[PDB]
């Protein structure tokens, strides 16, 4: 559990090639002398698999993913592979599956096992009286919350140590889809020394384990043999290959045994067989698939750097209004860059409420209302929902869901003179509370008592529009801050100043993905020589195909060229002589994709011969190919 | 209200590394961002004003930048004298709501502390008091377990532990474990033992004393 | 301009607090005088300020239980915090925020810690901490200075009237149900103790108690 | 279920889930009772 081995030598996992491994029965359908196409997770041919062994310096137990599906293939001679650990996070917090075998019964239990540091099983005292009896149990520590347990039939497995070549071939399929684990197995004797065998075997399922859990990582147990940290192992080999959702073609004989499998995503020869559903390729050009160039990135070309919003008359103005007779200004039909308003280094008060200023870039609003008023330094913090004071209860009250901003600047050399500034006024007395977005411009004399005031001052009759005090003998923070409050809301009107993704992006002569005002598509923007009309924005072909557009805020003449698309034709002779092919893509060029230029595309795979022979397989425009010496 | 939220409350920075102190406030403050430098036992001082110019008397190893609500206080050449607390603040309006603070930690090699348990003096036993103090100095890291073994029994009530800050000379720590007990409890036990469990040794430092002397 | 904080460190709950932020060196001409408190646990909160014009505004957490007066004659201003609670126990400071020569500056002072509790005043009792007679010999001998039963915080504990500064490890105080507890440690060589005079000086300005306890090897083996 | 689960004084024993960042996947049980952050503001422990 805690004691780990110290004989681990770090070796690089080099790449290994596979020939035809990863073939098994897809479902419970028995077929014979037919050719059916299936869609399931299979091992791709000539892919990249792992390279690990179980030797007495290299003792490696790596952690491999499970979300893509793995394939297991091991060549054994002394029954070294014992079991695997099917878990999610390799801890005692989630539900895991542990399938081991102590050569007596197939132990399949679904519990909450405790993942140890390095589990290992071995045989003790190999000097004398071995008898192949195991006693060490270091696979897991505890097992609780068991919901399923499977006990197989008792048998006797020979775990003797053979020397020389391999005698057993045990392969497994480890995949899980929709909570249904499928386990396959196949055993056959082979002859092998070092490399991977280029054979063919179909795997049959043994049992069905509907665990219904998620498996992300897994390990592999190994057997140990040495004549509690310096123990060694024997000699074995195992390979792990990642599964992919490919398509096979299982060739059934008269008895039902799978004899051939063809992966359609390996070579252009396989594209002819997976299309016509026949391994016997006849003479003639056959269309298999369609080539298409994938786009690189999405580029939106809505805004530009011109046609800015009129913020110069708002932020750099001379005189403003008071807090009771403030003016409401609407700003729309422009583009406002919020990065040049943040790094101006001239605003002494720049606050925002509701949402973050870095999050409103990918967010569209429809109404912008600037509320500019002149207050003191002790009244800026009262512009907040759920507050009291001389502003929120008397002059201006914010609503609850206010997601606006507060923008102001310093007025040390603008509204500060010697003598006193009696320009602005403010209301001091009021009977009731306020409402959101309410303007009060009345000059009614407040009646504090029961006697009327008749518009003049007297007993309990004070002037409500009190004068402000701005003197040079006051504090620094008591200067009149020109507070401009922005308003934002959501209505049925569409958005005006939002910005799609950014300002501008210009990538020419490439297959990119554009985004226009009324149509989308993928094409290449190339040069042109026509003279379009300045008020036009788009342009169509005969049968309604967009091919030439104009930028709305930039006078440019560019067309829309479609990318390199077309069918894929495989030129190959019959399978009775050879298997060489000729890759031919239709409606392509020899630049974007032994290179020969044809009228139908770029032919890569055939050599140019000046000698004219008889036509065997047609290509196009009077060109033929023939498999001759 | 202005919420000033930092990244973490306790971080670690070795000598020579570059630490990016980030204070991601929920509300935008503009460019009125200042930082404090509070030594343990003193008052905080101004470090960077207006986020672009260093203060007079501050060396050029203190830089500051940021865009939007994601500010970054890049502290280059982190020495032993720069170990202080940082607080993102603003001089925009009142009240000056400050952050939680980020304390750095200099990493070095682990060493064994000096455990010395002292007997109570005769002047304390005259009034009717008894306090056994287990001194622990120059240990690393801050997380340690100080337990008492009185005649093979662990005592929990009456244990007073007070840890210090990281020292600016050797990057070590100090603490004190005072065992508060009565006068009659001192005359019913013989062996007092406090231990210090360290990560570099399986056996802790066993320091005890006999009352017979 | 130099700053200095002064006032009583013991304020009873539901009473009137009093402080004095002394301003020496320059009179109040341009600038503010803020009030920043420090809660135990690295949490900070703002209290209020005052100007030289006659406009006072405070934090929204305190509605009307705080008043700050001014006095331009003696260049001092008081802090009256009415109806204090147990959560108002903090270290009070006063500072100033004013630009100079088109550059921003920030001046600070020393500060004092005020303890708001319902406990009674208790004079401290300093007891020495001597090592055992059967201890392990070492070239560096560790000594101690235990102060238990003092109120309120803080106290000033030195070593040999400030002349012994090397090896001094100041330990913070803890809080039991009734009093506080202060501890200290020093590192002296084997040729110093008990050959030289080692005496930690404990001073309590709140109760006017100064106890000098000489470190003596009592009792012997 | 009024005469099987409800009692006198109200039933306030069981809990349920109300807030989540994204939609749940089909055929999956959500027993994760850990405290997760909403945006870029970490909590790391007690509520609030």
């Amino acid at each position: 559990q805690c004691v780990n081995l110290t004989t681990r030598t770090q070796l690089p996992p080099a790449y290994t090639n596979s020939f035809t491994r990863g073939v098994y029965y897809p479902d419970k359908v028995f077929r014979s002398s037919v050719l059916h196409s299936t869609q399931d997770l299979f091992l791709p041919f000539f892919s990249n698999v792992t390279w690990f062994h179980a030797i007495h310096k290299r003792f490696d137990n790596p952690v491999l993913p499970f979300n893509d599906g793995v394939y297991f293939a091991s060549t054994e001679k002394s029954n070294i592979i014992r079991g695997w650990i099917f878990g999610t996070t390799l801890d005692s917090k989630t539900q895991s599956l542990l399938i081991v075998n102590n050569a007596t019964n197939v132990v399949i239990k679904v519990c909450e096992f405790q993942f140890c540091n390095d589990p290992f099983l071995g045989v003790y005292y190999h000097k004398n009286n071995k008898s192949w009896m195991e006693s060490e149990f270091r696979v897991y520590s505890s097992a609780n919350n068991c919901t399923f347990e499977y006990v197989s039939q008792p048998f006797l497995m020979d775990l003797e140590g053979k020397q020389g070549n391999f005698k057993n071939l045990r392969e497994f399929v480890f995949k899980n889809i929709d909570g249904y684990f499928k386990i396959y197995s196949k055993h056959t004797p082979i002859n092998l020394v070092r490399d991977l065998p280029q054979g063919f075997s179909a795997l049959e399922p043994l049992v069905d384990l509907p665990i219904g859990i998620n498996i992300t990582r897994f390990q592999t147990l190994l057997a140990l043999h040495r004549s509690s940290s310096g123990w060694t192992a024997g000699a074995a080999a195992y390979y792990v290959g990642y599964l992919q959702p490919r398509t096979f073609l299982l060739k059934y004989n008269e008895n039902g045994t799978i004899t051939d499998a063809v992966d359609c995503a390996l070579d252009p020869l396989s594209e002819t067989k997976c299309t016509l559903k026949s391994f016997t390729v006849e003479k003639g050009i056959y269309q298999t698939s369609n080539f298409r160039v994938q786009p690189t990135e999405s580029i939106v070309r809505f805004p530009n750097i011109t046609n800015l919003c009129p913020f110069g008359e708002v932020f750099n103005a001379t005189r403003f209004a008071s807090v009771y007779a403030w003016n409401r200004k609407r700003i729309s039909n422009c583009v406002a860059d919020y990065s040049v308003l943040y790094n101006s280094a001239s605003f002494s008060t720049f606050k925002c409420y509701g949402v973050s200023p870095t999050k409103l870039n990918d967010l569209c609003f429809t109404n912008v209302y600037a509320d500019s008023f002149v207050i003191r330094g002790d009244e800026v913090r009262q512009i907040a929902p759920g507050q009291t004071g001389k502003i929120a209860d008397y002059n201006y009250k914010l609503p609850d869901d206010f997601t606006g901003c507060v923008i102001a600047w310093n007025s040390n050399n603008l509204d500060s003179k010697v003598g006193g500034n009696y320009n602005y006024l403010y209301r001091l007395f009021r009977k009731s509370n306020l409402k959101p977005f309410e303007r009060d411009i009345s000059t009614e004399i407040y009646q504090a008592g029961s006697t009327p005031c008749n518009g003049v001052e007297g007993f309990n009759c004070y002037f409500p529009l009190q004068s402000y005090g701005f003197q040079p003998t006051n504090g620094v923070g008591y200067q009149p801050y020109r507070v401009v409050v922005l308003s934002f809301e959501l209505l049925h009107a569409p958005a005006t100043v939002c910005g799609p993704k950014k300002s501008t992006n210009l990538v020419k002569n490439k297959c990119v993905n554009f985004n226009f005002n009324g149509l989308t598509g993928t094409g290449v923007l190339t040069e042109s020589n026509k003279k379009f009309l300045p008020f036009q924005q788009f342009g169509r072909d005969i049968a309604d195909t967009t091919d030439a557009v104009r930028d709305p805020q930039t006078l440019e003449i560019l067309d829309i060229t479609p990318c390199s698309f077309g069918g894929v034709s495989v030129i190959t002779p019959g399978t009775n002589t050879s298997n060489q092919v000729a890759v031919l893509y239709q409606d392509v060029n020899c630049t974007e994709v032994n290179v020969f230029q044809t009228r139908a595309g770029c032919l890569i795979g055939a050599e140019h011969v000046n000698n004219s022979y008889e036509c065997d397989i047609p290509i196009g425009a009077g060109i033929c190919a023939s498999y001759q010496t | 209200d202005i919420v000033m939220t930092q990244s973490h409350k306790f971080m670690s920075t070795s000598v020579g590394h570059r630490v990016s102190i980030t204070c991601k406030a929920s509300q935008d403050v503009g460019n009125d961002v200042a930082w404090y430098q509070q030594k343990p036992g003193q008052s905080p001082k101004l470090l960077i004003y207006w986020a672009s110019t260093r203060h007079t008397g501050v060396p050029d190893r203190f830089t500051g930048s940021g865009s939007g609500t994601d500010f970054t206080l890049t502290i280059s050449n982190v020495q032993s004298e720069d170990l202080a607390d940082y607080f993102c603040q603003q001089y925009n309006r009142y009240p000056y709501t400050f952050g939680g603070g980020t304390k750095l930690e200099i990493k070095r090699a682990d060493a064994a502390p000096t455990v010395s348990i002292f007997p109570p003096s005769s002047e304390q036993l005259t009034s009717g008091g008894a306090s056994v103090v287990c001194f622990l100095n120059n240990f690393y890291p801050k997380d340690i377990n100080v337990k008492w073994k009185i005649d093979g029994s662990e005592r929990q009530n009456g244990v007073l532990n007070s840890w210090t800050d990281q020292d600016s000379k050797d990057s070590t720590y100090s603490m004190s474990s005072t065992l508060t007990l009565t006068k009659d409890e001192y005359e019913r036990h013989n062996s007092y033992t406090c231990e210090a469990t360290h990560k570099t040794s399986t056996s802790p430092i066993v320091k005890s004393f006999n009352r017979n002397e | 301009v130099q700053l200095q904080e002064s006032g009583p460190s013991l304020v009873k709950p539901s009473q009137t607090l009093s402080l004095t932020c002394s301003v020496t060196g320059d009179s109040i001409t341009n600038g503010y005088w803020n009030w920043i408190r420090k809660f135990p646990g690295n949490k900070l909160e703002y209290m209020g300020y005052i100007s030289y014009s006659g406009s006072t505004y405070y934090s929204p957490s305190l509605k009307s239980r705080i008043s700050i007066t001014r006095d331009t004659s003696k260049n001092q201003h008081y802090l009256q915090l009415n109806s204090v609670t147990s959560e108002d126990t903090a270290t009070y400071y006063c500072a100033s925020d004013y630009h100079g020569s088109k550059y921003y500056f920030d001046y600070w002072g020393q500060g004092t810690t005020l303890t708001v509790s319902s406990a009674k005043t208790t004079p401290p009792s300093v007891y020495p901490l001597a090592p055992g007679s059967a201890a392990q010999t070492n070239s560096m001998v560790t000594l101690g200075c235990l102060v238990k039963g003092y109120f309120p915080e803080p106290v000033t504990v030195t070593w040999n009237s400030g002349s012994l500064s090397s090896g001094v490890h100041t330990f913070p105080a803890v809080l039991q149900s009734d009093l506080y507890t202060l501890s200290s440690s020093v590192t002296v060589p084997s040729s110093t103790w008990p050959s030289e005079t080692v005496t930690c000086n404990v001073a309590h300005p709140a109760s006017s108690t100064k106890v000098d306890k000489k470190i003596v090897p009592r009792d012997c083996g």
